[PDB]
């Protein structure tokens, strides 16, 4: 919960990185709710938007 | 077109797909229980089956036997449009939802008297546009129309 | 189609009042509607179909909010209630048997 | 064959599920043996039901509509190949045919 915030790979500031970061995470995602079909999609999201907020 | 056929037809189709994804869930408790597990860690509220159930692959009584993993994906999929269809209807539905007229309309109805044909495709044709292997001629393909 | 449409008919007036369909009986007189005594086989899909009509008339101004968790739920209770009555289907060779017999 | 059975006029005084269940029943006999051993030499589709009497159709031609595998193979054997095969029981209106 931390990690990833404090101890960055790189400069959280660098292009590349948060280029990279992006690409990542929607592929993330998209393998997330493409392997569990089943589960609504639209709960999930707006609870992590929630969480978020 | 009065709207009572529609609303009917409706929960009707409903029902059935209803019916379908709990046939599939029947076969296979796989389908459901995977689902449900990864639910768990989303909704931390979720109530979850007894683990031997899980084990077991049972339901009830009964343990069935073990699917591939492709299957279990696919049939899940597949359940997935059809729940997609199913709040559509319910949808359109929530938007949905004398003698002498009586008489009116069952004169309407001798309308072409000569219409010989037989007509057995009003459930059946959605009955079998739901369920198990409906693509194959008998048994290839557990996909359903 | 024409079975189907009267039926279906005479099901949704019935579904209201149940005295139309009785007027309509004394008023015609046709063998069109012989269906509305039980003993007419198709009477039995009758039954059916304004029960259902009379269904839908129990949550009018009423709107169904089911969500996909909850149908989910729903759908692995019915597949539970169906497994629940597993020891019912094992009687029919009897019938076979008794044939082999007789021939 | 269209074989056509009672309008409930006497089986009204008997129904004790006594086989009551059980559907007529056909079978290929040879003349080979019969009463009166006179002539023979051609068969006969006998059709018996219960209370009615038996009745025969010769058949002079060695085969006809004998199919092959004509369903898919299932196994309920019933009486024989012949009866699940190729017959109907309209239990309904008491009807039976076959071919």
């Amino acid at each position: 919960d931390e990690k990833y915030l404090l101890t960055p790979p790189m400069d959280r500031k660098n292009d590349r990185y948060m280029a990279f970061l992006l690409k990542l995470s929607k592929y993330v995602e998209t393998f997330f709710f493409k392997s569990y079909a089943l589960l609504d999609a639209a709960a999930v999201e707006n609870l992590i938007k929630s969480d978020f907020e | 077109m009065n709207l009572l056929e529609t609303r009917r037809s409706l929960l009707e189709e409903m029902e059935i797909i209803e019916n379908a994804i709990a046939e599939r869930i029947q076969r296979n408790p796989e389908l459901y229980y995977h689902y449900i597990q990864e639910s768990s860690k989303v909704f931390p509220d979720t109530k979850l089956p007894r683990s031997s159930l899980i084990a077991e692959n049972k339901i009830y009584k009964f343990k069935k036997v073990k699917r591939k993993r492709k299957q279990i994906i696919l049939q899940q999929h597949e359940i997935n449009i059809f729940l997609r269809d199913y709040q559509e209807k319910q949808q359109t539905f929530n938007k949905i939802n004398f003698e002498r007229k009586l008489q009116q309309l069952e004169k309407e109805l001798k309308n072409e008297d000569e219409n010989f044909e037989l007509d057995i495709n009003s459930k059946k044709d959605k009955y079998a546009l739901f369920s198990s292997s409906s693509d194959p001629s008998r048994r290839t393909n557990i996909l359903s129309d | 189609r024409r079975d189907m449409e009267v039926i279906k008919l005479t099901a949704r007036y019935y579904a209201k009042d149940k005295s139309i369909v009785e007027q309509m009986i004394s008023k015609d007189g046709e063998a069109r509607l012989n269906f509305m005594n039980s003993s007419h086989p198709l009477h039995k899909t009758f039954t059916d179909f304004v029960a259902q009509y009379k269904r839908v008339y129990s949550f009018t101004g009423q709107e169904i909010k089911k969500s996909k968790r909850t149908i989910l739920d729903n759908c692995f209770e019915r597949t539970q209630y169906w497994e629940f009555e597993k020891d019912k289907d094992r009687e029919h060779d009897k019938l076979v048997e008794l044939c082999k017999i007789q021939f | 064959i269209q074989v056509n059975y009672s309008s409930e006029v006497k089986e009204n005084s008997v129904d004790s599920d006594d086989k009551a269940k059980v559907p007529p029943l056909i079978r290929i006999v040879s003349g080979l043996e019969l009463s009166d051993t006179k002539q023979k030499g051609k068969k006969f589709l006998v059709i018996a039901y219960e209370p009615f009497e038996n009745i025969a159709i010769e058949l002079p031609p060695n085969e006809i509509l004998f199919s092959e595998n004509n369903d898919m193979d299932n196994n309920n054997d019933g009486v024989d190949e012949l009866n699940k095969k190729c017959t109907f029981w309209d239990a309904i209106s008491k009807l039976y045919y076959v071919q």
